[PDB]
């Protein structure tokens, strides 16, 4: 019933969050969850993005900025508030504040 | 009172009153204005200039109406006579520069400064219209400035002044620069009145440097140009090369600012409305204090002088900063 | 269009005043409740660039932390990821209210599954127990950040309503209900003219009359 | 008192003579006999409706509304009875009272009296209704010359001071109150809140009255200091600091 | 039929109707008024309380309309003589209260209801300002409950009775409590109109306990209180110790629920109306119910035992949530 | 010039004039009026339809009004005599299909068109109203859609035929489809217009599939079926065929389209009205360029096959789309 969370990111995130307490294999064996391996590329994991958003208990997801910014395309199209997604820095790249997808709504943060 | 030649006289030694209240007869209230107006006709020929005020011709318009109804006549656009508008324009016409008739050649002049009622400030009933259709200036008080403290309460929105081609003949040989620098104040003003719609969006910080020199040089302008403590001795009158040397004090300081701004934006060193405020501080206090000068304790000289003084002061803190 | 073609009357003339200071009322309503919402909104942009900020610092620490408990505890990564069976952490949709808007929030919810349990038992211990507990502050963190921006975006949507709700009445339904009380007054007065000349033209043949029974 | 009574049911005619008799009564009374007088017309739009039946009676086609064109005049030779005089210590001041019939403000009874006199006393259905007495809606009342009729040596040093406050702080407190049905209560800031209590005491206080109960100005003045040491003195910003030092206290 | 002394008799007996069809001629429909009147006083004289049923001065205005318009007079506004006013004023102010001639003392009176009908329920209609301009009491329609079928449809905030101040002394001695019942009900619809706009124009969701409480007692005042259906055999008729009582029941409940909620405010179990209504939700079945007790089969005993065992069940409910 | 016998004849001699322009004697426009009348009475009577256009009712109407004037009558509302509505209904009167006189049964017509110049643009005017009451067929026109140069500026909203029923009898046998492909014609155009308030005041945003389709289809009828520039060779005259065949066209693209939203909309694959227009961006210009077929340059048989071919070409690209 209630909300979960789902992540991609490196495997040290996933790990990081894992041992945080979020992972969990659904019904149909699904995990929330994906680490993208450099075998994964662009378009599956927009298609794991894109799982993420439609499925309704997934609740709140997390992102590292440079797979956000591989997503990008999928993220415009993104436009109701209740699948949060969170951009968020890592190991590999670090983030910044420009050209998030929540953020492009705000026009006085200068 | 007034000062002539030094002395103060009373301004009933040349001032008439057609004083007359509303329980008066209709006839004298309808009459007052061209009995008003003929008098001043009358100084005018023998080449006085009359300033003739008409404190309500809303009152004088209802005096016609009420005439109008009592003879029954057909009423017109909104109650009043089929001859109101005609009537304004044969009133204000009266008002002009004349060559006075007579043999010793003389010129005459009376101005007519006929103040209107509008309901609530509801300028389409008939003698508002009328009255904004036949002059040619309209001054536009405002009592949301007045309690703003905003003394004089005139607009500088709604006002306006047909006669500013007319005059550039005169401005043109005696205060050569002041057309280009009324230009530049309204279009500094009218910036403001569009910025303050975006502020309310998007907020003050949001704004260009550019932007925010215009908000500023605007409210020094508004503040220490337009606002005027008439009850005081040194602006109770400020004669008109004191009027042209702040605004051109003021507008030297816009321009130096734009382009401080505009030249560096590209820069490393790019200047800020914020650098500008720290450095010429001092400046800024000084245009802000420009209105103290006194025309009865400093000379007109004098006062040319210290707004000189003050122009270079401001060009030389610019040139450092630049 | 231009009028609400309701028909000219002192009733019609009282019902549009009335209707007009309504629309007014309305809009300084709504005009408030925009204000309210936009000030939430703006105060919700803050937070969540502090948040942000702050998060551009906790997850540097949770990153530093995972590496410590590499160093001593050898790579885990596959046991984690293997190990997942049910999920310890969960949420829970709230309710926030602003105006009469609705905002969703989320509760940040333990089910006590800890399948990592043991993982560290031989070496990892103390260090893999921090990391634990550090990506348990980055999940604090992470869901008082998505609470934020679900709200964010939620108050977006109604403000953006607002704002054209409010536009709407004072650019469409206030002229046209001011336009209908200047059609209605001109043709008051236009009755009122024509009942003038009938009655002039009654008195000026009763004169006439009275003249000719002379 | 010298009272007169034209009753409904007593000839119209008389009905117009009845506001001369009491202005000519306050003629002598004020410039003669020197006195200060207040003249009370009540119902001048009941003095409209007789003015209109003598007018159609004259057999004059009506004007604006149904009433004679000379409406204005006549309306101001009754009101412009009043006012002091040069050398007479007695004067004359006027309340006239209008029904003004459907509400309607743009009525030529209450114009033309708007043109005429120097304010406005308005009494609101809304607080008549709450069942607030005397129902005296400030916010649209207003006394053109009050500034004259204030100050020191007549009232009180801080009556004008008093009355700017009360005004700013009630209209503050009737948005407060609208934006109360919008964002509701535990929305509000505590001035919000303060806004809130002074609103509700100055209706219940300072406005409600009783039909029994005087008071005099410096009463009225300290209910009204009662009511805005609901503030702290930095709310009170059309207060100067002299007179809040002086008066806030106690 | 009516009951006096025990034994059923006809109305008829004591009732006198002057009819008047539209088609009758206009002079007839003009006195029609004044005959009717002239009975209604002469029945007074005698030291009865005669009421008087006008049926249309609407009518009545219309005749003198026609009536003036064929005599060939000036008319006033909307076409009616100029002393249409003058007219309904010397027909009203024929009521009241009389000490009568003659030398055995008694004191008659006639009470003058009178029916308007303007065009469009145009409240400025002239007959309908005339009448204002006279009557004590008016009773003005609202075609929002007449529309909605909410009858009587009294638009209880524009209707008024000026005889309240008068009728306060008789209150403070047979029905003591009525007054501060009668004010807090006027208070009560008052602040649900004022609250009706924001919850229609807005929404309900901002609305706080104390507004909930106010609406939903005001909803019950006018749906339960007043709502009378006259055809009923329970409700053709309301004595007034049924109405204070009602009255008195409904606002000691809106007392009490104030009170709880203003009690909870700042506390941990905070009452809200959505408790309250769950709570007790007989006890507002039973509010609402109140009108359904019938004085002719239900002595005034059993009616006042029933409204005061509704005051016990109240105050334990409420003493209970508490 | 109209073939007859295949001859070519100039429509002059078929053509009469009366002529009272503005400027000439007002007197006379009553008898310009009666006088038009007549003479096509007297072709009726010979057994022709004629047809007699009145190019303004309401400069008659103010001939009436001045004559008034002058013989000081009173006058109905707007000073007009109070036999303005007589007169108008004598003349719009003899206008129906008749068997006329005499010995060989014939069979003629006298049409009526008269248009009425309201002032200021409203139809509260006396003149319009009267003449509405007479009338059986009105073409308001729309000063709004004048100025846009929607012409002919028939108001598709308010205007009306009274004729619609007696012409079915011709329609379902001369034209079959035409009667339901008007019935929906209208139903498109005034579902259009109830979107028209929503969309106003709350955008585009919120319409369903279907609404964008009878939004977007109804322009496409405004644009290109129900405007007509007159003074063009292939929209000065359009026959009734051209007509029928347009309409057929749109309101066949009409029912597809909503065939294909409906069929899809509870799909995945949801087709939408921006799929519809990027894909048939040639098929919606087609049916916006049928109007530019030139009866007499294109043959009747050409501008059937191209409206059939238009239809093949709609069906192909649905089918292809879906």
């Amino acid at each position: 019933r209630g909300k979960l969370i789902a992540v991609i990111g490196d495997e040290d995130t996933v790990t990081g969050f894992l041992l945080g307490g979020i992972g969990e294999l659904n019904k149909n064996r699904h995990p929330n969850f994906l680490v993208v391996e450099k075998d994964t590329t662009i378009n599956e994991i927009e298609d794991t993005f894109r799982q993420f958003l439609n499925r309704d208990d997934i609740g709140i997801i997390l992102i590292n900025q440079y797979i956000a910014e591989m997503v990008r395309h999928a993220l415009d199209a993104h436009q109701r508030s209740i699948p949060a997604v969170l951009e968020i820095p890592s190991k590999e790249h670090p983030y910044d504040a420009a050209k998030d997808s929540i953020l492009r709504r705000a026009k006085g943060m200068f | 009172t007034m000062e002539v030649d030094g002395k103060v006289e009373s301004i009933m030694k040349r001032t008439a009153l057609v004083a007359n209240t509303s329980n008066m007869p209709v006839a004298a209230r309808e009459a007052s204005i061209y009995t008003g107006i003929t008098l001043s006709e009358y100084f005018r020929d023998m080449g006085y200039h009359v300033s003739m005020m008409a404190d309500s011709t809303s009152r004088w318009a209802e005096a016609l109406r009420e005439i109008s109804g009592r003879l029954a006549e057909m009423p017109a656009d909104s109650g009043y006579p089929a001859y109101l508008g005609a009537r304004l324009a044969s009133f204000y016409e009266r008002a002009g520069r004349v060559k006075c008739l007579g043999n010793p050649e003389r010129e005459g002049s009376v101005s007519i400064v006929g103040a209107v009622s509008p309901p609530g400030g509801d300028f389409s009933d008939p003698v508002t219209s009328a009255t904004l259709g036949i002059v040619q200036v309209f001054w536009g008080l405002d009592k949301k400035l007045a309690q703003r403290k905003h003394f004089p309460s005139v607009n500088w929105l709604i006002s306006y002044s047909k006669y500013m081609r007319a005059l550039d003949e005169y401005y043109d040989k005696h205060f050569t620069e002041f057309v280009p620098l009324r230009t530049k104040a309204k279009e500094i003003l009218q910036e403001e009145e569009d910025l303050a719609e975006i502020v309310q969006l998007v907020g003050k910080a949001s704004l260009a440097e550019t932007d925010k020199i215009t908000l500023e040089v605007a409210k020094l302008i508004k503040d220490d140009f337009l606002q005027q403590n008439g009850y005081t001795p040194y602006d109770r009158f400020c004669p008109f090369y004191k009027t042209v040397g702040m605004l051109s004090n003021m507008i030297s300081f816009y321009d130096m600012a734009r382009r401080a701004v505009e030249t560096t934006a590209q820069s490393d060193n790019k200047i800020t409305w914020s650098i500008i405020r720290e450095h010429m501080g001092e400046i800024l206090y000084k245009l802000s204090s420009m209105k103290f000068k006194d025309p009865v304790k400093d000379g007109e000289a004098k006062i040319k002088a210290d707004y000189a003084q003050l122009l270079e002061d401001m060009q030389n803190a610019f040139r450092s900063l630049e | 269009k231009d009028r609400i073609e309701i028909f000219p009357s002192r009733m019609a003339q009282t019902i549009m005043k009335a209707r007009l200071k309504g629309a007014q009322t309305g809009r300084n309503l709504l005009k408030k409740k925009s204000d309210a919402l936009t000030l939430r909104f703006r105060q919700i942009l803050k937070k969540i660039i502090e948040t942000k900020m702050l998060m551009g610092e906790v997850m540097r620490e949770a990153a530093f932390s995972l590496a410590e408990a590499k160093f001593t505890a050898g790579d885990f990564s596959t046991t984690v990821i293997q190990n997942v069976n049910k999920a310890q952490v969960k949420i829970r949709a709230k309710k926030d209210n602003v105006a009469g808007v609705t905002l969703p929030v989320f509760e940040h919810y333990h089910e006590g599954t800890d399948s990592y349990e043991l993982t560290g038992l031989a070496r990892g211990g103390e260090q893999l127990a921090k990391l634990k507990r550090n990506y348990a502050k980055a999940v604090e963190l992470l869901v008082e950040l998505a609470s934020l921006q679900t709200s964010f975006v939620t108050l977006d949507e109604a403000i953006k309503i607002t704002n054209r709700r409010v536009n709407a009445i004072e650019h469409v339904i206030i002229p046209r209900i001011e336009r209908t009380l200047a059609y209605i007054i001109t043709e008051l007065d236009e009755r009122e003219r024509e009942e003038f000349y009938r009655l002039k033209k009654i008195q000026e043949k009763k004169k006439i009359i009275k003249e000719k029974s002379e | 008192v010298c009272l007169f009574l034209n009753l409904a049911n007593d000839p119209t005619i008389e009905r117009i003579i009845t506001p001369r008799l009491a202005l000519t009564t306050a003629e002598f009374l004020a410039y003669q006999c020197e006195k200060h007088v207040l003249v009370i017309l009540t119902d001048m739009s009941s003095y409209a409706e007789a003015l209109r039946e003598v007018s159609a009676a004259r057999e004059e086609v009506p004007g604006r509304r149904g009433f004679p064109g000379y409406m204005y005049t006549d309306l101001a030779t009754i009101y412009e009875r009043a006012g002091r005089v040069e050398g007479r210590n007695g004067s004359i001041t006027q309340i006239p009272i209008l029904t003004m019939p459907n509400d309607d403000i743009t009525h030529p009874i209450p114009d033309l009296t708007g043109y005429i006199t120097e304010g406005q006393i308005y009494v609101d259905r809304q607080l008549h209704n709450r069942q607030i007495y005397p129902p005296i809606n400030v916010l649209p009342s207003l006394s053109r010359l009050m500034k004259s009729a204030i100050g020191e040596g007549m009232t009180r040093k801080d009556h004008a001071d008093v009355s700017n406050q009360l005004y700013a702080c009630y209209a503050i407190g009737k948005d407060v109150q609208a934006m109360k049905a919008v964002v509701g209560e535990e929305a509000l800031t505590s001035d919000d809140l303060l806004y809130l209590e002074f609103l509700q005491k100055f209706e219940k206080n300072f406005i409600t009255q009783g039909p029994y109960e005087n008071r005099t100005v410096y009463e009225t003045l300290d209910i009204g200091w009662q009511l805005l040491r609901i503030f702290p003195k930095e709310m009170l910003k059309r207060i100067p600091q002299s007179t809040l030092s002086e008066f806030y206290p106690r």
